[PDB]
RNA sequence: ACAGAUGUCCUCGAGAGGUA
């Protein structure tokens, strides 16, 4: 269990809820297929969003049985877990499939050093393992050549536009074709694809997906949404959404902190008894919810402020929370020193920002954009108050006391230490520490703009990158109440370009022969941005893996010459992959728009593949504009299984219907304003919970044991809409006079 | 094939009820608990006739609570899976699996070694569909089905049909 | 806790001997590793006296043959195969007294 | 109910034709009901048009709509009465309340064949005012946030209402109606009925007693009325207390209205069913004796209805009434585009 | 939940016998001669599918005009049936009893019989014979050709041999089901 | 709104669902409303039955219940009149109290 | 009062007891709605009681001495 | 969090002016202060006691709330 | 089986069914229950139980069991209350 | 892609000295 979790547990515990997970009956060897229109006991469910990364890495090199076989083993494993996790939301409007692929500039920054770590210790214990062999072939057993070459799965290969993604993606629209066609249930059910080829991270292409949904004037208030996903931060993106009916599905990590890791060889000392007990017990996975409509009245409870000239918005109140909530900490800058623990500074940046807003005039951003004075005062009060935290930081550490090392000489503790972390980085020289400041600030300046417009308004820059790699230390950004923040829109990197801007090791085959040549070669043009040895591992606190690289930038020019220059001799087959491509739409035989859809494209006009259909949300759902596919999907034909050995049953074309979807242009800003005709859930909290957000609790301090005990007694929380009045009953009179009476 | 039993059910009356209405309470009660319960002993309860004659008793107060406990005498029909018997059927899904033949609030399914080997799967046909030589069942059909499964009775049952031995078809 | 089965009061206790079938049937696992946390001595070794089948032995693990901790775990039950038959100590008398009363040769 | 048309009157009085000029939205989250918003604001700021206007119960954007709707069109509707929403709601309400409360003044014309019928401060500019902060104008979801701030501190006008055509009728007796919609609650359909999706705003006080609660019943009968008399599914109240503050706001749709008034004392439960039948017998005494013209360029007669003494005392006046030659001569209600399309066909 | 007293040593009879199969041999709970709550002795009922669609349609349409009357005091073929079912089902029993709609229409669609006297003219005609209930019910819910036919589709039919006048009620009960 | 610290006032509240809620942790003085059908266990006041036991128990009159009387001081006193069927002096004797927890258990209590 | 203080103010315990059986050995999930005896093949016939965690110990203890506690929730009078 | 924790007071006002005690327990207003020479616990108002060092000082109000340290 | 209306108990209320009728009326009234007497000022549910008992205003039914296993119903209103 | 801690009560069989 992360420090997250364990967190949002203790300072919010009802949001923690169980999960029914349906078992199918077997009786007599066979196993009962369980229904699916069947009414789900977790509440009704409408759109279900699912990040395929998030199944697939899982399930290929896993820490208990790596697949012995091809991929097949983890398409089939793949396969199985969707149909589970299918079968355990229960979408009935509409399914919505996405795996990472284009990402912008600034994600190469962590992304490029977290791959080549791992290849790096791939590669080491490679090595170790081939010394073991070495080690064991001098006693004089003798090992087949295959088990030596039986290597890892190689993850650092799994990366966008690799032939993987495309076996990955061709795979998947089979097995939802199938599910679709096999599936009496599905009828109703859309299911969209966003292959590798699409840009996105894999949860941003959910943002953008949810945006242009509610970009119709008739989409229903009401509709439920599902996302699931491993990332912690997936649980506090979504709150962002400004969506009440919302809820985050994902495993249980409470258990799954002490699961079951036996070694495979105690399996069979007892033989069949404790085979089939493992086998047992490993087939059923706890899950949890992650409520966000509890959360709001949570958020509302604790965000109260008395005494403000504004007026004290619920919408705009998670809005500075969620933006404080990310300069903490994300994945698209370096962790500040301040905030390291990024649990505890939580409430100390929560309780600066309830002392400075009565000081302040306005809110703390307004749709994405940061109020520039506004901030600048916060972390002006945080460096005021960052002296205390860091005296308290090192007192706790000199407490708990009683590859380069950096951190360690810097000594920060004692007095004087605002240039001695500087040192640690650049030259002793006065100058350049104020310049290396000044820029420092700018470009945090800049980056925290970006991720506030990419994670609110969408991406803006694409091609922004952060060249440093330590954050500026307290008291920062001291002057830059001049500045203003206009970022250009650049073009996504091609497939080619974000796979070899993530820089894969040496290790890494995935390129074609003419890039693997270039690259291998020891007379190449970017030689110095691939390092062999990778010394670059650096602690920086902290321990094992969560150390950071200190290698060198890559430069964009040169790789842009560098692919210029390879893409003429490639073969055609292959370059035929670099097209950005659009999210494929799948839609049952029966559906609602279905008959419109055979009516106007595919159909007798035969137009010359331009004819569009925009449809709204009133019919079906899922509104979007359709358009030809460019595959080779045709009516009346037949789809090849790639599965090979999975005893898939062949289907034809006239079960399933292919098209292209691209997502509807955003009219305005995409602002955060609850939809008119939105009907409230049911009220859950109490006063008594209100008061106990409100007063500062020391983790309950264990006083009764409240943290953890009886906590499937929570039981399940109604969804939905519930009572046609959008409006709670106050004063007023007629239906509240009636209420009134009934209650008193 | 359906029976007309003379079952009871016990419900514990709430003191906060005790008024003259606890009659008619109990009454819907009975209706919104009965209907719809797939019991395992007994199976479904479709719908209860004689609501205006069904009697109910003096209810005796727990020891416990001031609750009391109401033994009702009912007469609802029942319907039984049971084994050992033929019955027609109308489908309502088909996989590899097999078909799922649904009779009356029903969904009896048939496994890959309990039709003969005169069914293959395939998809070229508009509905999904076991196809061969004289055998033609699809999404909606006509199809006669023997069960002789094992029902578990778990808080719900459940039945498996084969469709070996001529007059097993759609006739 | 919420239990669907009725609720009931005990209105008769029948007394008797286990048979080997019925304690065989009802038990959930067969005991015969005389060793308890055997397992490098970190976890409860499979099949042994402390086997987990048995219930939740401490802290909060819910116990697996219920799939719930020790507030409702009545304590399932296990059995062990002896290899010959064995004098029950409390029965001696009653066992030679009905000895005595039939024949040892035939069951008359 | 079906609609036939709409037209937009805005300011200078020129009746516009097929205009969503306005389009008013309805948009009040229950923050902004919580915030506790005055509607007194700015009282000696309210800019009436009104009192410009050259005739209250002018149809010229009615007449100018039909004609257009007849152009498109082929053959005549069959509906005779024709209304803009005043004199059908005092005529039906007339029966149910002391005829002192209304006064009566019909000018009932048989152009055609066709019947064309022409007939405090602080509350209603509360009431104007709590109607202006519960719409913005263009749809929510196009309009940027600084309109939404603003909307606070607007101003108040009386103009620019959106007015659709609305065809009904019970039984042989058919007719229309120049209903003003001044609110739509759900997403609006460009060529389609949008009467199931339009609503219909208003205010009222609180309540304190029994006395009370069978005022906001005899407010509540009003509106059905007027809602019912159109086709307006939503009707939607805003309760306002002593200090003109907005404390509540809810929702009556149709369908449950009827039933909220049987479960309640039984003058209210029979009101309905003695509304509906009056109303019957009033369109049945109208449909009696009135003369048809038929074929165009006949013979025309103006007729007046007032309402004394719980009876509709209608006498046929002569040609030396000034009233008759301002009318069937003068086309104070007529227009030469109604001339001009009976010579049309005929 | 049950109708019948212990009897016969139901605690520990362990398997009393194998759950029912094609040749008869009846289950513990659903034997002959049931016990009445009134009194005691009342056999099993003979129940066939037809007669089952007209006992659920006639206890819907008294339902009916019970609460129609509370409420009043307080204050082609197939097609056509589908239409009358689904708007008597609507608001008569409430609630959400998904269930009561797919044996509606399976009742429906299947109707052997569809008016009172056939239905009265086969058990008058089933009541000569002294076949167990289960039989009788089998026998007029399915329709059958053939004497070897009937006999594998409703086992525990042995005790018939002479097959003549079961020919005979067999095409009474064909021309009954045709004269629909 | 008293609190567990004076004398008149309670310790817990037991919702409807089953949670209790500890009134001397959270305090906080908050308003909390207590829905009806809620449980309060509230400190013993006066004219409250209990049960009053001397060991041995030799006969029925050895138990019986008594009326609830706060006295500032940290002894229990009884009738002079009372020690004959307990059989107690007042040179070091102890003596039980049980409380009933319900309403029938007081019933029979104070009419038995 | 003797039985609340005996249960309700010392120890109160709630057991799934087997119709066929009388003993205790019942599986119970409650949050999957299932009572299953391995030893009958008993699913419907499950009740549960409220006895005091002594006699537990002490029907468990009996079991274990190769004595079976049956209990059950009728009389056998009627035969 | 609440300053008023461990910290030696003096109880001023009341039947227990001038005794000298040490805040265990705190919550909402009312504040539990030992005895020293009484073996009792007293609960009063924070704002009424005043406080002083563990060591030994000078004496001062609740305005520690402001200053956010001791003495 | 019962005993029809050839009772042979005593038509009088004995001690304990006094006790267990007040008590089992007190939580009754203690919980959310409809009361049948004017509580006039009182509000103790024992109390409140004992002046429903004393115009027999207590819809309770006594049943008394033979040691054979018979049994005969008394109602509240029909027994005499002299202790 | 991802991921470093907490849940409140422990004795148990005995021995000795005393109080009603
Ligand atoms: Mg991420
Ligand atoms: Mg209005
Ligand atoms: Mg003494
Ligand atoms: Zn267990
Ligand atoms: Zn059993």
């Amino acid at each position: 269990v992360p420090s997250f979790f364990r967190w949002l547990s203790r300072k919010y515990p009802k949001i923690i809820s169980p999960v029914l997970e349906e078992q199918p009956q077997i009786v007599d060897g066979v196993i009962l297929p369980l229904d699916y229109s069947a009414s789900n006991p977790n509440g009704e469910l409408d759109n279900l969003y699912l990040d395929m990364n998030g199944i697939v890495h899982p399930c290929s090199h896993p820490e208990n049985k790596p697949p012995p076989e091809t991929e097949d083993e983890m398409l089939l494993a793949v396969f199985e877990y969707t149909n589970r996790v299918l079968n355990m939301a229960r979408p009935r409007k509409v399914l919505v499939m996405a795996v990472d692929g284009v990402a912008p500039r600034a994600k190469m920054n962590q992304q490029r050093a977290r791959r080549f770590r791992s290849a790096r210790d791939a590669q080491i214990e490679n090595e170790a393992r081939e010394e073991i062999m070495r080690q064991r072939e001098e006693v004089g057993e003798i090992i087949d050549d295959a088990v030596r070459n039986k290597k890892t799965w190689d993850s650092n290969a799994i990366t966008p536009g690799t032939p993987f993604m495309d076996k990955l993606a061709a795979a998947l629209r089979y097995w939802t074709a199938f599910k679709l066609a096999t599936d009496p249930g599905w009828k109703n059910l859309q299911v969209i694809i966003s292959d590798a080829t699409v840009p996105g991270e894999g949860e941003h292409k959910i943002m953008n997906f949810i945006r242009s949904q509610r970009a119709d004037p008739e989409y229903n208030p009401n509709t439920t949404h599902c996302i699931y996903g491993l990332d912690a931060d997936l649980i506090f993106l979504g709150l962002a959404t400004h969506e009440p009916h919302f809820k985050i599905l994902r495993e249980d990590v409470f258990a799954q902190d002490n699961r079951k890791r036996n070694n495979l060889k105690d399996t069979i000392n007892m033989t069949e008894e404790e085979k089939q007990f493992l086998q047992k017990q490993n087939s059923e996975q706890p899950f949890l919810w992650l409520h966000i409509n509890v959360l709001r009245e949570y958020l509302s409870a604790e965000l109260w402020v008395p005494g403000l000239p504004f007026t004290f918005d619920l919408e705009r109140a998670i809005d500075d929370w969620v933006f404080m909530c990310f300069f903490c900490g994300n994945d698209f800058l370096p962790h500040l020193p301040c905030l390291d623990v990024r649990e505890n500074s939580i409430d100390i940046l929560l309780d600066i920002w309830k002392v400075v807003l009565p000081k302040l005039k306005t809110y703390m951003t307004c749709d994405g954009v940061l109020n520039l004075p506004s901030v600048e005062t916060l972390l002006q009060h945080l460096g005021s108050r960052e002296g205390d935290i860091f005296k308290t930081r090192h007192i706790q550490e000199a407490r708990k006391k009683e590859v380069f090392d950096t951190d360690e000489f810097v000594k920060l503790f004692e007095p004087g230490y605002h240039e001695r972390y500087y040192t640690a980085k650049f030259h002793v020289t006065p100058q350049d520490i104020e310049q290396l400041r000044k820029d420092m600030v700018k470009c945090y300046i800049e980056g925290v703009a970006w991720v506030l417009m990419y994670y609110y308004q969408g991406c803006a820059s694409w091609n922004w990158f952060y060249p440093y790699h330590y954050a500026p230390l307290a008291t920062d950004f001291h002057g830059f109440s001049h500045l203003e923040i206009k970022f250009e829109e650049g073009t996504p990197f091609l497939p080619y370009e974000q796979l070899m801007s993530v820089l894969p090791a040496a290790s890494g085959h995935a390129l074609p022969k003419i890039f693997r040549s270039l690259m291998s070669e020891p007379d190449s043009e970017i030689i110095d941005f691939y390092p062999e040895e990778f010394p670059i591992d650096m602690n920086g606190k902290k321990m094992s893996w969560q150390g950071i690289a200190l290698l060198p930038f890559i430069d964009q020019d040169r790789l842009l010459t560098a692919v210029r220059a390879q893409y003429p001799l490639l073969s055609d087959a292959e370059r035929a992959r670099n097209i950005r491509g659009e999210p494929v739409l799948l839609i049952s035989n029966k559906n609602a728009n279905y008959e419109r859809f055979s009516k106007k494209l595919y159909s007798k006009e035969n137009n010359n593949n331009n004819v569009v259909v925009k449809f709204q949300h009133f019919k079906s759902g899922l509104s979007g504009i359709v358009s030809k596919d460019v595959e080779g999907f045709e009516l009346n034909g037949k789809i090849v299984c790639p599965i090979q050995g999975g005893s898939l049953p062949n289907l034809s074309t006239t079960l399933i219907l292919k098209m292209s979807y691209r997502l509807i242009p955003l009219p305005s800003r995409n602002k955060s304003i609850i939809l008119n005709g939105f009907i409230p859930s049911e009220p859950v909290l109490t006063a008594y919970d209100l008061d106990s957000i409100m007063y500062k609790y020391n983790n309950q301090n264990y006083s009764r044991r409240w943290n953890f005990g009886n906590d499937l007694k929570q039981n399940i929380v109604p969804v939905g809409p519930k009572g046609i009045t959008q409006y709670k009953p106050r004063t007023g009179g007629y239906r509240a006079f009636f209420y009134f009476a009934e209650l008193s | 094939m359906f029976f007309i039993k003379d079952l009871s059910l016990n419900i514990t009356l709430h003191p906060s009820f005790f008024g003259p209405r606890m009659k008619q309470y109990l009454k819907t009660k009975l209706l919104e608990e009965v209907e719809g319960s797939c019991t395992g002993k007994f199976g479904y309860i479709l719908c209860v006739l004689d609501y205006d004659n069904i009697d109910i008793q003096r209810g005796r107060i727990l020891p416990t609570d001031g609750s009391a406990e109401f033994n009702v005498k009912y007469r609802a029909v029942v319907f039984k899976p049971f084994k050992g018997e033929v019955v027609d059927g109308t489908v309502v899904s088909c996989s590899q699996h097999g078909f799922e033949v649904q009779v009356g609030p029903m969904k009896v399914f048939v496994t890959k070694h309990l039709m003969p080997q005169d069914l293959t799967f395939n998809a070229g046909s508009n509905p999904p569909s076991y196809q061969s030589s004289e055998d033609v069942i699809t999404i909606k059909s006509r199809i006669r089905v023997k069960i002789e499964g094992c029902i578990s009775q778990v808080s719900s049952i459940h039945a498996i049909g084969s469709i070996k031995e001529d007059y097993l078809g759609a006739i | 806790q919420y239990s669907s089965a009725p609720l009931r009061t005990v209105k008769e206790v029948q007394f008797g001997l286990f048979s080997p079938e019925e304690v065989r049937a009802i038990s959930v696992a067969k005991i015969r590793f005389p060793e308890t946390m055997d397992e490098t001595q970190t976890r409860a070794k499979i099949g042994g006296l402390n086997d987990p089948r048995l219930g939740s032995i401490d802290r909060n693990l819910k116990c697996q043959t219920c799939q719930e901790g020790m507030n409702e775990c009545p304590g399932h039950f296990g059995h062990i195969d002896l290899a010959k038959p064995v004098f029950h100590v409390g029965f001696i008398a009653k066992i030679k007294k009905v000895c005595e009363c039939v024949c040892m040769h035939c069951g008359k | 109910p079906k609609e036939i048309g709409f037209y937009s009157r805005t300011k200078d009085e020129e009746y516009l034709i097929s205009d969503d000029t306005n389009l008013n939205y309805y948009y009040l989250p229950d923050a902004e009901l919580d915030r506790k918003l005055d509607l007194s604001s700015g009282f000696q700021k309210f800019k009436d048009y009104y009192k410009d206007f050259e005739d209250r119960c002018s149809l010229r954007g009615l007449l100018e709509t039909i004609e257009s709707s007849e152009r498109h069109k082929g053959k005549k509707i069959n509906a005779d009465i024709i209304t803009f929403r005043g004199i059908a709601r005092k005529l039906i309400s007339c029966a149910f309340d002391s005829p002192s409360f209304n006064t009566v003044d019909l000018r009932i014309v048989s152009f055609n064949g066709q019947l064309f019928i022409k007939e405090q401060d602080l509350n209603v500019f509360t009431g104007y005012k709590f109607e202006t902060l519960a719409t913005l104008s263009n749809p929510l979801q196009y309009t940027p946030r600084e309109v939404i701030e603003k909307r606070t501190k607007r101003i108040v006008s009386h103009g620019d209402e959106y007015i659709s055509v609305v065809r009904t009728g019970v039984g042989n007796c058919k007719l229309i109606l120049g209903a003003e919609v001044d609110c739509i609650f759900d997403f609006k359909e460009n060529g389609r009925d949008n009467l199931k999706h339009y609503a219909e705003l208003k205010c009222t006080q609180q309540v304190a007693n029994i006395s009370d609660t069978h005022k906001f019943e005899r407010k509540l009968f009003r509106t059905w009325l007027q809602c019912f008399l159109v086709g307006i599914p939503r009707i939607i109240y805003g309760f306002k207390d002593d200090h003109y503050v907005l404390k509540t706001v809810e929702e009556f749709s149709t369908e449950e209205v009827p039933v909220l008034l049987k479960n309640n004392n039984p003058q209210v439960g029979s009101a309905c069913l003695e509304a509906i039948k009056w109303y019957g017998l009033l369109t049945e005494w109208l449909l009696k004796m009135i003369p048809r013209d038929e074929d165009p360029h006949s013979q025309i007669r103006a007729f007046k209805l007032v309402f004394e003494n719980n009876h509709l005392r209608l006498s046929e006046i002569e040609e030396s009434d000034e009233e008759y030659s301002g009318l069937i001569d003068g086309e104070h209600i007529l227009s030469n585009g109604f001339k001009e399309w009976r010579k049309s066909l005929k | 939940s049950t109708s019948t007293f212990q009897t016969r040593r139901r605690r520990l009879k362990k398997v009393e016998e194998e759950e029912n199969a094609a040749t008869l041999q009846l289950g513990q709970e659903f034997q002959l001669k049931q016990i009445n709550h009134q009194g005691e002795e009342e056999e099993l009922i003979a129940l066939n599918l037809s007669e089952a669609r007209l006992v659920i349609k006639e206890a819907l349409v008294e339902r009916r005009r019970a609460f129609k009357r509370s409420q009043k005091k307080h204050k082609e073929t197939r097609e056509k049936e589908l239409e009358s079912i689904d708007v008597l089902l609507e608001q008569t029993t409430g609630g959400n009893n998904k269930d009561l709609k797919n044996t509606m229409q399976y009742l429906t669609n299947f109707s052997r019989f569809r008016d009172q006297e056939t239905v009265g003219a086969v058990i008058q005609l089933l009541k000569s014979t002294g076949l167990h209930p289960f039989e009788v019910a089998q026998l007029g819910s399915l329709a059958c050709d053939t004497a070897d036919e009937a006999k594998t589709l409703i086992p525990s039919l042995n005790n018939k041999i002479s097959d003549d006048e079961l020919e005979r009620i067999l095409k009474e009960l064909s021309n009954l089901e045709t004269l629909y | 709104r008293n609190g567990p610290n004076e004398h008149p006032g309670a310790k817990y509240v037991i919702r409807d669902s089953g949670d209790r809620i500890d009134l001397r942790y959270s305090k906080r003085a908050g308003d909390i409303q207590l829905q009806y059908g809620w449980k309060v266990e509230r400190h013993i006041m006066d004219n409250d039955p209990v049960l009053f036991n001397r060991q041995p128990s030799l006969h029925k009159m050895s138990m019986m219940a008594h009326r609830v009387k706060v006295i500032p001081y940290s002894t229990f006193r009884l009738n002079l009149s009372v020690t004959s069927p307990y059989n107690a002096d007042f040179d070091g004797d102890e003596m039980n109290l049980h409380v009933p927890q319900s309403e029938e258990t007081r019933a029979e209590l104070s009419q038995l | 009062f003797l039985k609340e203080r005996l249960m309700e103010a010392s120890d109160a315990f709630r057991v799934h007891i087997c119709g066929i059986c009388g003993l205790m050995t019942v599986i119970a999930k409650l949050n999957h709605n299932q009572f299953e005896c391995k030893g009958c093949d008993n699913k419907i016939d499950i009740y549960q009681i409220h006895i005091p965690y002594a006699a537990k110990l002490l029907f468990q203890e009996l079991m274990a001495m190769n004595i079976t506690p049956r209990l059950y929730t009728d009389r056998s009078r009627d035969f | 969090r609440e300053v008023a924790l461990g910290k030696t007071v003096r109880i001023r006002s009341a039947g227990y002016k001038g005794q000298l005690g040490i805040v265990k327990d705190v919550n909402g207003d009312k504040a539990t202060v030992e005895l020293h020479s009484k073996n009792k616990h007293i609960t009063i108002d924070k704002h009424k006691l005043t406080y002083y060092n563990r060591e030994g000082g000078e004496g001062i109000t609740y305005d520690e709330l402001v200053n956010r340290r001791g003495r | 089986a019962i005993p029809k209306d050839q009772r042979a108990t005593t038509p009088y209320m004995t001690k304990y069914e006094r006790a267990r009728i007040l008590g089992t009326r007190a939580l009754q009234i203690s919980m959310n229950a409809p009361v049948f007497v004017d509580l006039e000022g009182e509000t103790d549910p024992l109390r409140i139980a004992m002046k429903e008992l004393a115009e027999k205003k207590i819809p309770l039914v006594i049943r008394r069991y033979l040691p054979d296993g018979s049994f005969e119903d008394w109602s509240v209103e029909e027994l005499i209350v002299d202790l």
